[PDB]
């Protein structure tokens, strides 16, 4: 289609120079500290779990059409009773190992699935909770360079 | 086998909030 | 700045779980291996660069007013006598460089203009040739991992 | 200055190509 190519290429410029910038440390914006946090947060989270356990959704039987149904119940759980940072890392963490899971188990069509259901318990349930204890900016302080 | 999973997360979420701080 | 509008919630989700599948070596696009292919590469590149030679950012001298014209000489000669995929990457990594160095010296205003200058030069000048050979597709062939 | 970098690159370049 017209123009795909022109844009594709702007996209592996911007995808390059991005990954350059963090990987020698540089945050050149407000989310890129966020996310740049959370990536390093949530390999430490999983290192953790590792360690302790057996690797993450390792025993969750995963299918597309039960995925859901296990992601809610293991998500409210993990909130049933509170919200905290490092909760919302092991929320993070769990996302991606069932989507890591996901496409191991040739299961490809679960990845974008999981990302609108994170994103949904993100805005509805967890939102609230961050804008009333600091915003991204307070987790960015407890995380970042970590 | 969910109930577990979700209790590893929760408890290791929290010793990571006590660590950050 | 590079990465104006990806602010949202829902980005953050899908940046953590973009780099959990690529981090374990899995694509969720065709563009997704491509960028996945270049990031390793100019990582492979980068590191086989410092050691013949000085850090590729151990530079010559940038400012706005000259960085243009430094790009400029340096591309023109890189691809003089020829494109392969080896240059496409060399040149991938010297824009990288070329941005790194810019924040490290506080004239994060060039970033954004190399980025310009790469999509302009990529899309006018290296687009030709990536389609008579294979496009983006056997540069994944020839340069992924998994 | 700039005719000895791109040269750099490009036999860096070349090398990483013949490689793959
Ligand atoms: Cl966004
Ligand atoms: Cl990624
Ligand atoms: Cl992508």
């Amino acid at each position: 289609p017209l123009g795909s190519m022109s844009q594709s290429n702007r996209e592996l410029v911007v995808d390059f120079l991005s990954y350059k910038l963090s990987q020698k440390g540089y945050s050149w914006s407000q989310m890129a500290a966020v996310k740049q946090a959370l990536r390093e947060a949530g390999d430490e989270f999983e290192l953790r779990y590792r360690r302790a356990f057996s690797d993450l959704t390792s025993q969750l039987h995963i299918t597309p059409g039960t995925a859901y149904q296990s992601f809610e119940q293991v998500v409210n759980e993990l909130f049933r009773d509170g919200v905290n940072w490092g909760r919302i890392v092991a929320f993070f963490s769990f996302g991606g190992a069932l989507c890591v899971e996901s496409v191991d188990k040739e299961m490809q069509v679960l990845v974008s699935r999981i990302a609108a259901w994170m994103a949904t318990y993100l805005n509805d349930h967890l939102e609230p909770w961050i804008q009333e204890n600091g915003g991204w900016d307070t987790f960015v302080e407890l995380y970042g360079n970590n | 086998d969910m109930e577990n999973l979700s209790r590893r997360l929760k408890v290791t979420g929290d010793l990571f909030d006590i660590m950050s701080g």
